[PDB]
Order: structure tokens, then C-alpha cells, then sequence
């Protein structure tokens, strides 16, 4: 419901995940990991009826008003600076689905794996990396769709409207 | 040289509408021509015992004697003798068997319990429990009925009769069925049926749906 | 001559925390002063078990051997040899017993079902069911606790695990407790406690009450006129 | 010369199930050939002591003596002597260890408190407190069990067992956890688990959620009119 807390500033730290001597050593934490939009993360809902038809719904609130948050990059006038913000967050979703993030998040728990193996109960197309990549083309396309719901500073340039999702 | 005499069961009688009974002869030499037959107290002759079991690989013979008698005679309590005579058993073994005449009868009582609230909140599957209690004697039958269609037997699990310590001769039994969460959210019929001898029509059933125990929430009243 | 080296049951192990393995050698010929003891697979002898059962009334002699071992030692995975020597035995017999390590583990799920509402209408009693499901392996232990003091075992009935067919190898069970309703509709938490190896702390419990539901009501009384 | 003879603490007993007792002598030269053995009340032998301290630069030879005593042996009440013998000083030093018996074991009670709703208006965080009280002796062990998985200790703090003057020399403590409200209002039991000797099974549990302090009913009346 809240769109954003305080923006980029020196508050990144390590004691949020203390005893960080888990893989190499202690690391700071970006705001993107601290604040990010999700709807079904508790084991309350746990599983879902058919599929994950609502991550696109979640990211619709990610930048339509979440990144808008008061046109902060309009007065800042650096739209490309906003572009990199979604670029980082979109790449974050790459790691979240693939079980790559290092945080001890609720989403980091089995809830990511538990859903994907349920839909792959018979191991039909176990390409959970590729199907997410398959979904990426539409996942990114709807990502800027809510950006147009923000104030109409729409630019149809391919750089700001078509990222090479194949590479990362 | 074991000789079993399997008596007809209430569930088998209900499923078959017959009174099939059998006499099994096991742990004998692999030699045919076994004198196996069924007789009444008057020694009446029964029809042929077809499908004689082939000698098992464990060197134990198996002979089956099948008999078909009307339900009343078995319910009459008269003992029926399985005549068994073999080369290894020259003495004719007797298997006088009859229903346990002289047992009290009590009306079973049935309940259906909706699935646990937080289990439904967890949203994977729902479990329905059909409970039966306070019946005598044992050997009752249970089944599940869904919107007019029977279900496969393996989809539900039934318990066994068990004497509770409070009631002297009564019993109780359980039945567990599992369905998907959303289909029970639709929640159409899911009725449970029980058969026992003490019933006036030997059949009873109960129903339960998605919104059965939900109480009213708005005691709205208006006046002018 | 029947020899049984009974492994210690997990339920009794948890109940007593003083695991004790037993060796029953019966159907022996009537002969006093038998040589019965417990040893390790390497021969670690135990204390001389007392109160040896007399000769059985069925014209045989009974040999009972009970030994106390540390729980961690039994959980190590060694083999225990019941050493039995009788007159009819030409040579001493080493009954070897060990637990079958290498089974799958799955945490159970526990639910409590309140008594049926129309059951609470004829004014005799009510039943409460504690249901455990999905555990692996078997041999779970359940009981009932009331305000911190356990109730008599006669007051509740516990079933036995059976393999459910809806999924691969798993088990479930249900315990039934009968309670008079006239004090049930007063409080009386009547908590149910379960214990199994797969649990993080081997202990779990839940509870219910008369008021464990009944969401918010509304008594709107609009009188606009 | 001070000899630390640390027995297996009940918290460590429950955590490990492999109770170990340590015995190390300080205020000595960093000299080898040090024997740290253990004997029972009848002077029975003990399993060998391994991982002896080296010639540490701290100018002391803190030769630790580790013994794998069984739980039943230690809880049987028998006292055990840590026999420490050195080459420079041939006389072993005697340290006897056993439980301090005496006061009876009283069962505690644990109460779990939901966060104050007057806190849940600023939309910033929430607090969960499970408080145990009325137990003898001290040294109870508490932690948290959430949605089926344990939590690392650094996200909560506990209180040392303090005597309660109102009652006799009993003890009380409380565990406090800070968790934000956005997840708190979506389930998230955050169960609190306590372990103490006096309990029949030495484990007790407490749970809270949204449906713990909801109102019962309303008596709203609307009498819109112009009389």
C-alpha cells in the first residue's frame, strides 16, 4: 500500500542480516531489496489455484505510483535515472524466481520453489528458468504499461521501451 | 493342514445381494482329489466347488469349497458343516459355522464434521470426516456419495470397529475423505451413507456442503 | 523355543527417557538357572537383570532379560545381542537386534475438530477429535493435557497408523476424547499434544475452547421515521 | 590456580542432547604433559580427553578436559571429580561437581501478549512479548518458532532470571521480538516456545495472531428523524 520510503541515502548496512558469514562475508543491502512489491507471500494463501497470474498485477503497482511516488524523477528531470531503477528491480526479479537472492526473505523461503514444483508436479517442462525467461518478454512489456499510468511522460524509444531480456 | 471356514459378511451381503460362503483348505500336499463339500445340519448337498486353486509354489495345496444358500438360512443361526476329507486327513474334519445368535442391537448414530478452519485457510485440500458411534453389533458398512455418482473406493479410507471403554458393548468407526480446496469451495453435495442391521431400512445418509455451519452475521431490524 | 529381542519403542523412549531393551526367550524346556544377558555386538555386557519370570504354566520356562542403555548409544546404530543359554540349546544363542536406520522423514500436521453442533443438543456428552496426518515414518505418540495435568488414559481412545493411498508412503491417525458438555461449554481448554521424530523439537500441541470461533456480529437497529 | 569446571547447562543439555562437561586449569606455565581426567563418586574411569590446549601465548596452559558423560549419569545426582595432574606439580587437584539439590521444581506459566493497538496506528512496527514466571529453579531456555522454521537469536532479546519480591524466591523473565506491521497483519503466528525442568515434557508453546483480540459484537442504532 505504501509506495516508497526514503530514497537513496547512506543507510545500507549488514546487521539487518547479522552473522552474514554464510557465503563470503558481510554485505550492505540496497533499498530495492528493502522495499519491493508483493501480494501473496505468507503461507496463509500458501499455494495458488492455477498459476501465477498476478505478479504482473503486483508490478503494475511497482512503478505506476510506487516509482512515481510524486514524480520524483520529474523534478529531478533524469528519466534515465528512473529507467535504471526499474532495470535494477527487473533484474532482481530474475534472481528471485531462480533462487539466487542472498537475503533471508519470506519469498526466499520454499514459497518460490514450493509453487513451481507443484505446477511441475509431473516434471512437465521443468525449465523454470526458461519459462520465466519465456514470460520475461511479456513481463517486461507490461512493466512499462503501468509506467504509462504514471504522469504521461511516455517515450516510445526502444531503449526505454525494449530491454534485451535475453542477456543479463 | 489348516481348514478355514469363511463366514459371509454384512458388507459382502450388501454389495452382492447374496450369501456366498467358502471353505478354504491350505497347507497340504500338492495332490488333487480333495473331498471338500458344504452341508447343512441335515447334510444337504451343495453345488459344485468350481475353480479349484492350483498348487502354490510354496508346496502348499489350496482347495476352495463354495456354497450358495439363501440369506434366511444363514440368518436362522443353523450351523453349516464344511466336510473336509483328504489322504493326509483321513478323519472327516467338521467346520460347523453359524451366525452369532443372541446379540443385542442398538441404533448407530452418525455425524459429519466440516474440515478444519485453518486447514481451509492454508488452501491446499479439505478433509471430510464421517463418524459413526453407539452401535451393536459390529460389521457395519460405509460409503460416500457425490451429487448422485459413487466414488472410487480408494479415494476414501474407512476405519475398523473399536469398543469404547464407556459403553459396554457399543462401538464406533471413522471415515476420511479428501478433496481439493477449490472444489469444496464450490461445495455441492458430499453426502455420506451408512448401512447397518439395526436400521429400519438398513440405510441412512447425511449431507454437508460449503456453507452449512456458517451463522448469521446481521441481526438487522427496522421500525417506523 | 521362541526368542524375541524387542527394540525399544519410540513412544516409550520419549515417555520414560530411560530406554530399556528386552529379550524374551520362552517355550524353553523347564530348567532353572538359565544364562540370559544382554551385550553389544562387540560384547559390552549389561547389569544382571533381576525378577526373572518363573517357569511358564504351559510346561515351559520363561527367560526375561531387561537392559538399560543410553539413548544416544541406542541411536548410534549398533547391534545388540541377547545372549541366551539353556539346557535344550546346544550352543549359546546371540539374538541380534538393530533398528532399521535409513527411513524418510516428514513433519506431520495436527488439527482439532470441535464437537458437532447438533451433537450438542441431546444432552449426554460430546466428542473431540485430534487428527494427525502426513507424518513419516510411523510410531507417533499422542495424549491429552488438561490445565497442565494429564487426563486418565481410559478417557480417550487412540487409533493406529495406516498408510493413506492418496499419496506415496505416509500415515495418519486420530484420537477421540469424550467430555460432558455441561462443563465443556464453560472453558476447559482440553489441549492435545503429539510427539514424533520429524518435529524440530519432538513436541507439539494445540488446543480448543467453547469460544474458538463465532466471528463479530452486528445488531443494526435503524429506526429512521 | 583457578579450575573452571563447567557442567552441561540445562539449556545446552536440551540444545545438544550430547551433554559435555569441561574442566580447565589456569594460572600455570605453558608446559606440556598435562592430564585432565574425570572420575565418578566411586572413582570410575572416564573417556579420554581430547583437544588439549597448546602452548598458548597468554602465558597460561588452559588445558581443557572434555568428557562425554551420559545424561542419566549426570542427572542421577552422583558427584564427579575432575582429577588434574601436571608434570611440574604432581599433586592432582580435586573439583567435585553435582547438581545443587534442594528447592522443589515449580511449574512456570508463560503468557503471550499481542501488540498494543495504540501502537498499530503509526504503521511502523510491532512488538511481541512472551513472559514466563513462577518457576524454580532458574536457567530456563526460551526461543521462537515461526511458520514451521526457527529464527536466529539476533532478531530478539531475552531477560535474565530475576527474583520476584512479591512471591518467595521464584523467578521470571520475558522475551521481546520486534516485527513490522505489514507482515504482522497477514497471519504470521510467531509462536514462542519455552523449556524448563519442571514441565512434564520440558516444552511448552504459545501462539498469537490477528484473531486474538477481535471485538464480539456491535449495538449500533440509527434514529434519523426530525422530532
Amino acid at each position: 500500500k505504501d509506495k516508497t520510503k526514503l530514497d537513496e541515502l547512506d543507510e545500507w548496512n549488514d546487521m539487518d542480516l547479522r552473522g552474514t558469514y554464510n557465503k563470503h562475508k558481510g554485505v550492505l543491502i540496497p533499498p530495492r531489496r528493502r522495499q519491493l512489491c508483493f501480494s501473496r507471500i505468507v503461507r496463509g494463501p500458501a499455494n495458488l489455484r492455477s498459476l501465477n497470474e498476478f505478479k504482473e498485477e503486483i508490478l503494475k503497482g511497482a512503478q505506476s505510483e510506487g516509482k512515481f511516488l510524486g514524480n520524483y524523477y520529474k523534478e529531478h528531470k533524469d528519466k534515465e535515472k528512473a529507467l535504471e531503477a526499474m532495470k535494477n528491480s527487473f533484474y532482481d526479479y530474475e534472481d528471485i524466481i531462480k533462487g539466487t537472492d542472498m537475503l533471508t526473505n519470506i519469498e526466499f523461503k520454499d514459497i518460490k520453489i514450493k509453487l513451481d514444483r507443484l505446477l511441475e508436479k509431473e516434471t512437465n517442462n521443468t525449465k523454470k528458468a526458461e519459462d520465466w525467461w519465456k514470460t520475461n518478454k511479456k513481463s517486461i512489456w507490461n512493466a512499462m504499461l503501468c509506467g504509462y499510468k504514471k504522469s504521461g511522460n511516455k517515450i516510445i524509444d526502444p531503449s526505454w521501451c525494449t530491454i534485451p531480456t535475453t542477456e543479463t | 493342514i489348516r481348514v478355514f471356514a469363511i463366514p459371509p459378511s454384512f458388507a459382502s451381503i450388501f454389495l452382492t445381494k447374496s450369501t456366498k460362503l467358502t471353505c478354504l483348505v491350505t497347507d497340504l500336499t500338492t495332490y488333487d482329489s480333495v473331498t471338500i463339500s458344504w452341508t447343512r445340519q441335515n447334510g444337504e448337498a451343495v453345488k459344485t466347488h468350481t475353480n479349484i486353486s492350483e498348487s502354490h509354489p510354496n508346496a502348499t495345496f489350496s482347495a476352495v469349497g463354495e456354497a450358495s444358500i439363501c440369506e434366511d438360512d444363514w440368518n436362522s443361526g443353523e450351523r453349516f458343516t464344511c466336510t473336509v476329507t483328504h489322504t493326509d486327513l483321513p478323519s472327516p474334519l467338521k467346520q460347523t459355522i453359524s451366525r452369532p445368535k443372541g446379540v443385542a442391537l442398538h441404533r448407530p448414530d452418525v455425524y459429519l464434521l466440516p474440515p478444519a478452519r485453518e486447514q481451509l485457510n492454508l488452501r491446499e485440500s479439505a478433509t471430510i470426516t464421517c463418524l459413526v458411534t453407539g452401535f451393536s453389533p459390529a460389521d457395519v458398512f460405509v460409503q460416500w456419495m457425490q451429487r448422485g455418482q459413487p466414488l472410487s473406493p480408494e479415494k476414501y479410507v474407512t476405519s475398523a470397529p473399536m469398543p469404547e471403554p464407556q459403553a459396554p458393548g457399543r462401538y464406533f468407526a471413522h471415515s476420511i475423505l479428501t478433496v481439493s480446496e477449490e472444489e469444496w469451495n464450490t461445495g455441492e453435495t458430499y453426502t455420506c451413507v451408512v448401512a447397518h442391521e439395526a436400521l429400519p431400512n438398513r440405510v441412512t445418509e447425511r449431507t454437508v456442503d460449503k456453507s452449512t455451519g456458517k451463522p448469521t452475521l446481521y441481526n438487522v431490524s427496522l421500525v417506523m
